[PDB]
């Protein structure tokens, strides 16, 4: 009952402890560098001309 | 033996906390500092969809960015043509209380569910010219909160009995069950490669799951109350949450801890829904104060307000091509913004 | 005469602003889902068309004659007469509908629908058109004293029997029956409301209940105050011979505008003091 | 018109869909909705049986009035998440069993539940109907065991009338919204149809108030 | 899905007769209906049209004023009343549904025969084209006006009438239909169009027809016969 | 005299 649940919790924690982790600076740098190459094709950042806008009129 | 197990669990938690503290070296704000602001964002209503006669609870865009489906408190499911506000189909529901809806990637099927604890599948393209139901899934013992298609034959659902499941539509049987949470699960989001997904629950925690293996990888904490919404980043290495304590936060999969918090002193009510833009630069959330706010993902500043509804905002979504945005509210109206 | 002509144009601008504003809110901000909105729309339309006929009459009292022809006189008499009776009958049917809704909540639910209201509106318009026949058949110019012409109504043979008959005809269907019906309906509503347990007991309940009685009393009193002197002076003028004096001409021209002053109060009583309309107005303004 | 034949046919189909939607809404607007709440073994099933998954819906008609009632007893989840779904009902039926007083005790749990429901933010102007059941068994057991066990401050005579009046008074003592809502108290009768009449009489006044608000006189 | 027509027979000149059609296997109330005519040795000709819900009715100029078309949705029946016959041809029944992404003119009828005792032109300049199995085939149809609309659709249709059988839809809006092999392909220009078959087969012997749906009336092109 | 809506 309680012993089985506690053993399962301990095993889950042990499994989650083995995960390898990189520093947060590299993750922040990689997440910023994604938007730079995709900022030109986001129609909500910069409005498109009304000729090609499907919701003009 | 219980005391030894509890001590071991506490030691493991301390080890995890120490490892997470060691990993952290710089803050996100300092990295994205000395950067030009995006500026003010102003958008206006382009379409208004009328026809529902009760509160709206969910919606979902189609894969061609032209068709969409929505669900309301009355037993009606409606497919809209968005370029010209025409009603392609109208579907009556057996059960009035629904909370979620989805549209298949191929375009042949839709799904919904709610307090009846059942997920229904409807076939759209038939030789007889009418829509009929094809399959019903009946495994959960709590109300359904969310569902999403993997393909024409696979679907994943979330329930209020603290569990998630994966189904095979052809046989109508469960394949894998995910049991790690303590409180009710509110929402789920699918990865772009459909190999992983994340969930948020009322125990103020989020978890990462493996579809093929069926076991939990990571756990995230930090919120002070129930988490109501969750969404993946476009590249699949981050996700965002919204909670009842009137705040948002951002998490990283490889770093495995928080990065950014979005909050304001004047804001007091909770958050109902959240979504990202095409580029991952804008974060959009609906609130209980009848407003929808636009947040910068990289910075911690407010970028715009969409104030056009007379009641609580229930849902919001963004097209695959990134052209338009839709919102639903408790005043029974749908709007398209651009 | 100059000062009395100022009052004629002042009431015209006030009546056009109020009735046009009410229609705009109902057409866009609100909708015709409820029967009450259906009745209010027709009431406002009738009142606005009634107010549109004011400017021509002011020229007759500013001048001493009718600068237009016989055709304009014959058109304006008929339009004015139609609008008057259709407004009166619209408010009467609104009063009847309120009584049915409040006093018979379960039995009347099977006979209340937008189709019925849409048919009733056409019926009342047709009935006004049918009953306005004498004015349209006989009308035109007539030489007056002071060497000029005036737009009036002529009778065959010019006998006093026709005058008395027309005055009785417009008095029976214009004052008595609508007043009796409104009084009975409001009295029965007031009797019914005071007997409800859920709507009484606490002090706040009595405070909220007094407002209904005050509103009903105001609605009843305004009609009588606006429409009594006109009929009493017209009745007395067709019985005894009266020597012409300028003071009497001023008094008759003054008692006429109070008739049009009632149509400037309907948006206030029926629209600007309703909670639903008050909520809907802020949505678009 | 800048439209082709296909577009015109699509527009006609859309209009035919709107017509049916409006007709269905107008038909559905007339019905009466009731929510059924109570603790375990409180007599809810007896009331359901007498009056003609996770949610069960019951419908019946009485004196040219259509009723639909919903019970969510088997949900067994967080009520705060889904309680706001039932906003807009005409009235709430709340059941309490008198015989469940000796057996902490169930009476305090029922009182706590009643206090929680009554002062909820969603139900500010929603009239609540309060039922007391198991009168015969309570009267039989009262002679054997005194009611002082649950209420030590109670000093009234060991009679059915005084005890029932005291319990009812304690129940409506918990109300704090006397201005907007009214609480109705009734004693369940086994072989009688007085319960349906009581509910109908209660909801008629709510209908009258709604009509008075809609007409604009209130 | 079945559509059976009845009537016909021999009628003297200056007479009247009525034709009927019965629908089965589909939601008849959600479809519009057409009548199309074929002369004994000529191509196809359009006659009349009735909309879903009876909102709209159209007729052809050559027959306007003498023909009547009506429907009975409860009974799933279609009617055509003809008077003052002068009209020896074959009459067919066609169902069609119209919404975003729909496939009009998808099912045709068997047909019945009756024997009596400013428009866009479609012309096909090729006929009796020889062919052998395994060889590619290219066929073109011409139009007098552009079929491209402002919204972005080209309204050209392709049909096959095998010997002794009713026409069958192959390509729509100039998009492959359901139930036909992927050998057939459709491409064209604003006014010039072509239909290509990747590999000829024995079942492909028959006559092709081109049609336009831009505006009423509906005009059929001439025939194009493939031999072997 | 005076009758209707005009004095003559």
């Amino acid at each position: 009952a309680s012993i089985a649940q506690a053993r399962k919790l301990v095993e889950q924690l042990k499994m989650e402890a083995n995960i390898d982790r990189i520093k947060v600076s590299k993750a922040a740098a990689d997440l910023m560098a994604y938007c730079e190459a995709h900022a030109k094709e986001d129609p909500l950042l910069t409005p498109v001309p009304a000729s090609e806008n499907p919701f003009r009129e | 033996e219980l005391d030894q197990l509890r001590q071991e669990a506490e030691q493991l938690k301390n080890q995890i906390r120490d490892a997470r503290k060691a990993c952290a070296d710089a803050t996100l704000s300092q990295i994205t500092n000395n950067i030009d602001p995006v500026g003010r964002i102003q958008m206006r209503t382009r379409r208004t969809l009328r026809g529902h006669l009760a509160k709206i609870y969910a919606m979902h865009w189609g894969t061609d960015s032209r068709l969409l489906v929505s669900a309301s408190q009355d037993g009606k499911l409606i497919i809209w043509d968005s370029y010209t506000t025409n009603k392609v189909h109208a579907i009556p529901l057996r059960s009035s209380w629904v909370m979620t809806c989805a549209y298949a990637p191929s375009g042949n099927y839709v799904a919904c569910g709610g307090l009846d604890n059942i997920c229904s599948i409807y076939n759209l393209k038939t030789r007889e010219g009418n829509v009929r139901v094809s399959r019903e899934l009946a495994g959960h013992t709590g109300y359904l909160s969310c569902c999403r298609f993997l393909d024409d034959n696979q679907i994943v659902t979330s329930s209020g009995d603290t569990t998630c499941a994966l189904w095979d539509i052809e046989t109508g049987q469960q394949t894998t069950t995910f049991t790690g949470h303590t409180g009710d699960v509110m929402s789920l989001s699918l990865a772009p490669d459909t190999r992983l997904f994340v969930s948020g629950a009322c125990d103020a925690s989020a978890k990462l799951w493996d579809v093929r293996e069926g076991m939990c990888r990571q756990t995230f904490t930090g919120h002070e109350s129930d988490i109501n919404a969750i969404c993946f980043f476009p590249n699949g290495n981050a996700f965002a949450t919204g909670s009842d304590d009137a705040t948002c936060r951002l998490f990283d999969l490889r770093a495995d801890q928080e990065l950014m918090t979005y909050s304001h002193d004047n804001i007091i009510c909770g958050i109902t829904s959240v979504s990202f833009s095409k580029s991952g630069r804008l974060l959009l959330a609906g609130y209980d104060d009848f407003n929808c706010n636009v947040w910068d993902a990289l910075k911690a500043d407010r970028a715009g307000v969409l104030a056009g509804h007379d009641n609580r905002v229930s849902c919001l979504g963004v097209t695959d091509d990134g052209m338009a945005v839709a919102t639903g509210s408790w005043d029974s109206f749908l709007k398209i913004w651009n | 005469n100059a000062v009395l002509t100022f009052i004629y144009f002042v009431v015209c601008i006030i009546g056009l602003c109020g009735n046009t504003l009410v229609i705009y809110v109902i057409l866009r901000y609100a909708k015709m889902k409820t029967i009450t909105n259906i009745y209010i729309l027709n009431l406002a339309i009738a009142d606005e068309l009634f107010m549109l006929g004011l400017p021509f009459l002011a020229m007759q009292v500013a001048l001493v004659h009718w600068p237009f022809g016989k055709a304009i006189c014959r058109v304006v008499m008929t339009v004015d007469g139609i609008n008057q009776f259709t407004s009166i009958f619209c408010l009467t049917v609104m009063s009847i509908d309120r009584y049915l809704a409040v006093v018979h909540p379960i039995k009347s639910a099977k006979w209340r629908r937008p189709r019925t209201a849409k048919m009733i509106t056409m019926a009342v318009w047709g009935v006004s058109l049918l009953v306005i026949l004498p004015i349209m058949i006989y009308a035109g110019l007539r030489s007056n004293q002071w060497g000029r012409s005036s737009c009036t109504i002529n009778w065959p043979g010019e006998s006093g029997a026709w005058y008395t008959g027309f005055i009785i005809y417009t008095f029976i269907l214009g004052f008595l029956v609508p007043l009796t019906i409104i009084c009975l309906c409001y009295l029965f509503i007031i009797i019914k409301v005071k007997s409800v347990r859920l709507l009484s007991g606490s002090r706040e309940k009595d405070r909220n209940l007094r407002k209904v009685t005050r509103m009903v009393s105001i609605v009843v009193a305004v009609f009588i105050f606006c429409w009594l002197p006109f009929y009493i002076f017209n009745v007395s003028s067709v019985s005894m011979a009266i020597s012409p004096t300028p003071a009497l001409k001023g008094m008759f021209d003054f008692v006429v505008v109070l008739t049009y002053a009632n149509s400037c109060a309907n948006p206030i009583l029926y629209a600007f003091l309703s909670d639903n309309f008050k909520k809907s107005f802020q949505n678009v303004l | 018109c800048t439209l082709s034949a296909e577009d015109k046919a699509a527009v006609e189909r859309s209009k035919m869909i709107d017509r049916n939607l409006r007709e269905d809404g107008e038909k559905a607007a007339k019905e009466v909705k009731l929510l059924l709440l109570g603790a375990g073994e409180s007599g809810k099933n007896t009331i359901v049986k007498q009056m003609k998954t996770g949610i069960v819906e019951t419908h019946f008609t009485f004196k040219d009035l259509y009723f639909k009632m919903f019970d969510v007893g088997a949900q067994r989840s967080e009520r705060k998440k889904w309680i706001h779904c039932f906003e807009g009902v005409t009235a709430i039926i709340f059941c309490v069993a008198l015989s469940d007083y000796d057996l902490m005790n169930r009476m305090h749990a029922s009182m706590k539940l009643f206090d929680s429901i009554c002062n909820n933010k969603w139900f500010t102007e929603t009239s609540i109907i309060l039922f007391l059941n198991k009168k015969d068994l309570f009267e039989e057991k009262i002679k054997r065991s005194p009611l002082t066990i649950c209420y030590p401050e109670y000093t009234g005579s060991n009679t059915y009338e005084e005890a029932a009046a005291y319990i009812q008074c304690q129940f409506e003592d918990l109300n704090r919204r006397k201005d907007t809502k009214e609480i109705y108290t009734h004693f369940t009768c086994s072989t009688d149809t007085k319960n349906v009449q009581f509910v109908f009489d209660a909801v008629t006044d709510v209908i009258i108030k709604n009509n008075l608000k809609e007409c604009g006189l209130y | 899905v079945q559509l059976v027509e009845s009537g016909g027979g021999l009628v003297q000149p200056g007479g009247s007769r009525k034709l009927s059609c019965s629908a089965s296997g589909f939601a008849f109330s959600s479809f519009g209906m057409h009548w199309v005519r074929q002369a004994p040795e000529k191509g196809l000709e359009w006659v009349a049209y009735i909309s879903s819900g009876s909102g709209t009715i159209y007729y052809a100029d050559t027959v306007k004023g003498r023909f009547t078309i009506s429907r009975d949705d409860p009974k799933n029946t279609l009617f055509l009343q003809m008077t003052s016959l002068r009209d020896t041809a074959m009459y067919y029944c066609v169902r069609s549904i119209y919404y975003y992404g729909s496939s009009p003119f998808d099912f045709w009828g068997q047909g019945t025969t009756l024997t009596v005792s400013s428009d866009i032109v479609m012309t096909q300049a090729t006929s009796s084209v020889p062919v052998t199995p395994g060889e590619s085939v290219s066929i073109s149809c011409r139009s007098s006006k552009s079929l491209l609309h402002s919204n972005g659709n080209t309204y050209l249709y392709w049909f096959l009438q095998r010997p002794g059988q009713s026409p069958q839809l192959l390509i729509y809006r100039m998009n492959l239909a359901s139930g036909v092999p992927d050998r057939f392909s459709g491409s064209g220009s604003g006014t010039a169009f072509t239909l290509t078959i990747s590999r000829l087969e024995a079942e492909d012997v028959g006559v092709y027809y081109c049609m336009q749906h831009l505006e009423y009336p509906l005009t059929f092109g001439a025939g194009t016969k493939l031999e072997l | 005299x005076c009758f209707x809506k005009t004095c003559x």
